[PDB]
């Protein structure tokens, strides 16, 4: 419930910063900074499966 | 995938035939429910056979 629900409220998330701003093909230093909390997550996913 | 879908759907117009982005997210759709009913399936026939 901890994985799914993170990863459900952060992909809502991503999409609500992404509407503040006009449509622009470059990444935004709000949008590295989303990727890479997003990646935190997918890794304590990863340390879960390999503990 | 259902609320990727509704994000999508209030930008763009009401056209009859189907987009590419259309197509994608219907085949993710049909991933998930798949993988969903694959589940089902295990849970029912465990009790029987365990090992298949």
């Amino acid at each position: 419930v901890f994985g799914v629900t993170t990863v459900l409220t952060m992909t809502t998330l991503s999409i609500s910063a992404r509407n503040s701003l006009p449509k622009v093909a470059y990444a935004t230093a709000m949008d590295w900074f989303i990727a890479v909390c997003y990646a935190f997550v997918f890794s304590a996913l990863i340390e879960f499966a390999t503990v | 995938m259902t609320t990727i879908n509704t994000h999508l759907r209030e930008t763009l117009p009401k056209i009859p035939y189907v987009k590419a982005i259309d197509m994608y997210l219907m085949g993710c759709f049909v991933f998930v429910f798949m993988a969903l009913l694959e589940y089902a399936l295990v849970n029912y026939i465990f009790f029987s056979q365990p090992a298949r």
